[PDB]
């Protein structure tokens, strides 16, 4: 019942709201189901300061109901705690899909060939090049080529 | 006796007649499944002597 | 430490102004130990029980002030401090009724499914003993009489305890479905005898139904005309959708083919 | 090497895809 | 199978369906059917 | 009810005569 | 002395025959499964595995004790060694305690002894290649190792079976990842190991944590690599959830999915029958009475033994509150028949129109009731008994008194004559007009209109259920 | 690597699944060539 203390006007429960949320949301992933038309609200919010922590655990919330392309929403607007970490599992799967959308819309941009281009989001094109200096860190000289051969660029 | 088709009223002393005649339409579908039991029931040695 | 938090328990609060004060007393307590998941040293739950005991006062404030919101929070509080992973706590004397202004609330709401699964917590005790949880299963054994009358004898005696904001909610919710329920489908039924089941003297809630319903108004007596009602045939209606089922099921035959 | 890989299999996919077209097309006037 | 949940933890019957609702109904019966003969 | 008569007993040699002859006459060849 | 003492040498050998060739043949016939077809999976000694699994469950498991066989469990797990041209010696090593045994005694090393023992696989260093075939070989000891329940000691080392599974679990996930193939052998075993988790923790305390890692596995497995394990693990999920206390009631809706493909066949029809209680806490049973009936006729061949049997306990529930109830003594088994006795009388008051008759059972039989925790239904089949009553006055009887109808019901007051009609009107129960002046209830009898809607919605799924045996038919047919 | 050794394990899963999928409709090709090969065979008993 963890979710009706979201009524709260303060926002200084919201994060430590937000912080049992990403501990027991293995288990409570889908107790947060019911829960996202309130993740609305501080996502929404501009005032809110934790709105780009907000993104992450309506991102995993997603993951866990299946939700790709809608985990990508929340993935861009999210800010740079979203992109900081990463560790484990949940980093590749976003970039994947991440760079599946964006070498699909570059696919698509090299066919215009230019003019009344589409918007390209500066975190999601920030990514692409800033976890291909990992590439270039490791040395790894397969994947380096690889992603230049995704984007089309 | 069904040689006479019809009912009576001991009060009012009246007899009213009334007939359906036709029984054919279900006496096809009876008689079927009647021995379509038989036509499982020979299934049941293949279906047994396939599995074991 | 801390407090002082019961002090304001006793005396109640003679306004909202010493409510919203508890909770904005009881917003520290949130800031230190939050609502979970402190296992501890179970004693840092001592100062939780010192707290449950005010929250369900603030849910006998939240339904004190009417509010619905407020109560559905500290219910889903109290709640979760009963469904805490450590189940040894000290007992509760409000932890019988305290479900039961959450059920009966939640029968206000007809809600079918969430009844049941409320008491699949504990089945065997909720029968054996805890008569606050007993009125309401009674009530449900009477829902599907349904009462209507029954429940208005037992409506006059509940211990109960707060269940009168929830029980006038009932009362609406059952007026209505005296007129809903009595027809379709019945010929007729005399002024009096109507007069009996909506109670009081010569309300005007028999007028305003008479509007309502709408449906009749005779002398001395009341009709359902007409006629029981409407007189579905229902003819060359339920020829379009005899023809159009036909229409798919001859689209399954040519799928096999 | 994963890459190349990477886009070798989806030709026997696609080469496959148009083999359905193939197999019901010509059943299909074998029929007649 | 035995595999996963199991170890964890005409015919007569069509008419033994009324045959159970002359048990709990009626007896059988000879005697109360031989009794309620003298009584008017 | 004729429909459904026949379609068991389609299914029925069907289903009899070529589980018999897949599993069985693979049997022999290896 | 010397008859029990002659009596002794011949039973050890019969298992150090069939045993030690056992998992040899399977697990050594898997070994070359594994590195090519690996088509599906099959692996149809994994199949195997699960009726050796089942063949070591009956007879004779592991041990005991018994102070001969018990050698077994250092055995196996000992000599990797290592690579494959250097098991060559290792399989005739195994041969040689064969000789061993032959000429002095056997020697026996458990319980305290199974720690370095569990530890040798990765003392070997290593395998190194089969993470199944050292998981199967630390397993078979302790899979029928629970049925000690000695539950001093020997239970933390299953504890440490877990930990060590969990290393073997590390190896699961980091290593392949691509045609993983030994993920999907092992997903019955972490399916089995699962499944024996809850087991031992239901001796000593439930999982809350263990369902933490168990839902990082579930969530896991999506979208990356899951086959046959997914479906398994919201079994796992939905076992100890029914029987705890609350919400998992929505839970599966959100994790749906289905989850396709249904496997391993009955596998899916319990999954069914765990969902099929938790629809009916919603009282829908037009959901519920199809999902419990599937559950049964979906689930060959038995033995064993009482499960089958609890599953059809439930499965009449849903139907008894329908109102629409077939005779249950046409499933009535020998073993099953002596368990439902009070349950059995339950149905046969429920069925009959007395109100009194049915208030007795729950007095003298809710005993065993609060065993089965279904007194769910006790409260909401009143409905259904007084709907029963009223239903077959209704056809019974052309013009009906509502005062003296309730002495025959025990309804007790004229005031609720009116209210069960009422709501019977208002559920469509009886199509009968009533008037009240004195009052009466009169009824009458409509049809005609009969066999056009009812047969032809009934023929929707007749044929579709038809041409659906023709697709199964000619799947299976077109593989030759 | 991260990008990488395990990104490059959902990558070059796409190439696991494309064959598992393509094996379900190769399984479907399959029972569906020896349909053509019968129904040749029929054709080829009437020149027969």
């Amino acid at each position: 019942g963890i979710i009706s203390l979201l009524d709260e006007d303060e926002p200084q429960l919201k994060e430590f709201a937000l912080h049992k949320l990403n501990a027991v949301v293995n288990d409570f992933w889908a107790e947060i189901s019911e829960s996202v038309d309130k993740i609305e609200v501080l996502y929404e919010d501009e005032g809110f300061r934790s709105r780009q922590f907000a993104a992450l655990v309506a991102s995993k919330v997603f993951y866990h109901l299946g939700a790709f392309e809608e985990s990508l929403n929340y993935a861009l607007g999210a800010g740079d705690l979203f992109n900081v970490n990463d560790n484990s599992e949940y980093v590749e799967t976003i970039i994947a899909k991440c760079i599946d959308h964006y070498t699909k819309q570059c696919v698509e941009n090299a066919d215009l060939p230019e003019g009344e281009k589409k918007p390209i989001d500066q975190r999601l094109e920030g990514i692409v090049n800033k976890m291909f200096q990992r590439c270039l860190d490791d040395h790894k000289y397969k994947q380096a080529i690889g992603i230049a051969l995704e984007t089309r660029r | 006796d069904k040689k006479f088709h019809g009912i009576l009223d001991q009060g009012e002393g009246v007899l009213i007649i009334f007939d359906e005649p036709p029984v054919d339409k279900t006496y096809e579908a009876a008689l079927e499944t009647i021995q379509n039991m038989s036509k499982v029931v020979d299934s049941l040695y293949n279906k047994a002597k396939k599995l074991t | 430490m801390y407090e002082q938090l019961k002090g304001e328990w006793n005396r109640k609060s003679p306004n909202l102004s010493k409510c919203g004060e508890e909770l904005g007393r009881l917003k520290l307590v949130l800031l230190e130990l939050n609502f979970l998941p402190t296992t501890g040293t179970k004693l840092t739950k001592q100062q939780l029980i010192l707290a449950r005991d005010i929250l369900e006062i603030g849910a006998q404030w939240s339904i004190l002030r009417k509010d619905i919101p407020s109560f559905e929070r500290y219910m889903a509080q109290l709640k979760c401090y009963y469904f805490d992973y450590k189940e040894q706590l000290p007992e509760s004397a409000y932890m019988h009724q305290l479900l039961g202004l959450n059920l009966l609330f939640l029968l206000s709401q007809n809600r079918v499914a969430e009844f049941h699964t409320e008491l699949e917590r504990l089945p065997a005790k909720d029968i054996q003993t805890n008569v606050y949880i007993k009125h309401p299963v009674s009530l449900e054994q009477y829902l599907m009489e349904g009462s209507y009358n029954k429940v208005f004898l037992a409506k006059g005696n509940i211990p109960a305890e707060s269940y009168t904001f929830f029980i006038d909610i009932l009362l609406d919710t059952i007026r209505d479905e005296i007129a809903g329920c009595i027809e379709k489908a019945y010929e007729k039924i005399l002024f009096t005898e109507a007069t009996r089941i909506l109670f009081f003297n010569t309300p005007k809630k028999m007028t305003d139904y008479a509007k309502k319903r709408g449906w009749v108004l005779g002398p001395n007596n009341y009709y359902s005309f007409a006629s029981q009602q409407q007189k579905p045939e229902d003819t060359t209606i339920p020829s379009t959708e005899l023809a159009k089922q036909v229409i798919e099921y001859a689209r399954q035959l040519e799928m096999i083919v | 090497d994963l890459y190349s890989r990477y886009k070798k299999l989806q030709q026997e996919l696609e080469f496959l895809e148009v083999q359905e077209e193939y197999i019901k097309d010509e059943q299909k006037n074998l029929k007649k | 199978m035995s595999e996963k949940k199991q170890p964890v933890d005409e015919d007569n019957w069509d008419d033994d369906n009324v045959e159970d609702d002359f048990s709990n109904q009626l007896r059988a019966e000879l005697e109360k059917h031989g009794y309620k003969m003298e009584t008017s | 009810y004729l429909a459904s008569l026949i379609r068991s007993v389609v299914a029925l040699h069907n289903l009899i005569n070529n589980k018999i002859a897949n599993r069985d006459a693979e049997k022999k060849e290896g | 002395p010397p008859g029990g003492g002659e009596q002794e040498p011949p039973p050890p050998p019969a298992p150090q025959d069939v045993e030690m060739k056992e998992e040899a043949a399977t697990g050594g016939g898997s070994t070359g499964e594994a590195d090519g077809k690996t088509a599906a999976a099959a692996a149809e000694h994994s199949q195997r595995e699960l009726d050796t699994v089942t063949l070591e469950d009956i007879k004779e498991h592991v041990k005991q004790l018994e102070k001969a066989v018990s050698g077994k469990e250092p055995r196996f797990v000992l000599r990797a060694l290592r690579m494959l041209p250097s098991t060559s010696r290792r399989l005739n090593h195994y041969v040689l305690y064969k000789a061993v045994q032959g000429f002095f005694t056997s020697n026996n090393a458990t319980r305290d002894f199974l720690l370095p023992f569990l530890e040798e696989p990765m003392d070997t260093e290593a395998d190194l290649q089969f993470r199944p075939r050292t998981g199967k070989a630390a397993s078979t000891p302790l899979l029928p190792e629970v049925e000690a329940y000695l539950q001093l000691l020997v239970v933390i080392f299953m504890m440490n079976s877990k930990r060590y599974k969990e290393a073997q679990k590390i190896s699961d996930d980091l290593m392949q990842k691509i045609s993983t193939q030994n993920r999907r052998a092992l997903d019955l075993v972490a399916a089995k190991c699962y499944y024996y988790h809850a087991r031992v923790y239901e001796f000593l305390d439930k999982l809350d944590v263990v369902r933490s890692f168990l839902h990082a596995r579930l969530r896991t497995a999506t979208l990356r690599h899951d086959a046959d394990g997914q479906a398994t693990l919201l079994n796992l999920l939905l076992r100890n959830y029914l029987h705890y206390s609350l919400y998992d009631q929505a839970e599966k809706l959100v994790s749906k999915s289905v989850f396709p493909e249904q496997a391993n066949n009955n596998e899916w029809a319990r999954y069914l029958y765990y969902t099929g209680r938790i629809k009916a806490i919603q009282l829908e049973y037009s959901e519920a009475r199809r999902t419990m009936t599937n559950a049964l006729r979906k689930a060959p061949q038995h033995t064993a033994v009482g499960f089958k049997q609890t599953v059809h306990k439930l499965l009449i529930v849903v139907e008894l509150l329908l109102g629409e109830i077939p005779d249950r003594l046409q499933f009535r088994q020998p073993s099953l028949k002596r368990s439902l006795m009070p349950y059995f009388l339950l149905t046969q008051a429920v069925r009959t129109g007395n109100l009194a008759k049915f208030n007795q059972v729950l007095d003298q039989f809710g005993e065993k009731f609060q065993a089965d925790g279904t007194y769910t239904l006790i409260i909401r089949l009143r409905h259904n008994v007084i709907k029963t009553g009223v239903r077959m006055i209704s056809l019974s009887y052309s013009r009906i008194s509502l005062a003296d109808i309730a002495q025959k019901l025990q309804l007790d007051s004229p005031e609720d004559a009116e209210f069960i009609v009422a709501k019977a009107i208002r559920d469509g129960v009886i199509e009968a007009s009533i008037n009240h002046e004195k009052g009466y209830v009169q009824s009458k009898e409509m049809i005609d209109i009969y066999s056009t809607r009812e047969p032809q919605l009934a023929f929707h799924q007749r044929i579709s259920f038809c041409l659906d045996i023709h697709n199964m038919s000619v799947k299976a047919m077109r593989f030759p | 690597l991260e990008e990488g050794k395990a990104g490059s394990g959902l990558r070059q899963y796409y190439l696991s699944k494309i064959e598992e999928l393509q094996l379900i409709v190769n399984d479907k090709s399959q029972n569906l060539r020896r349909l053509q090969a019968q129904r040749n065979e029929l054709n080829a008993k009437v020149r027969l």
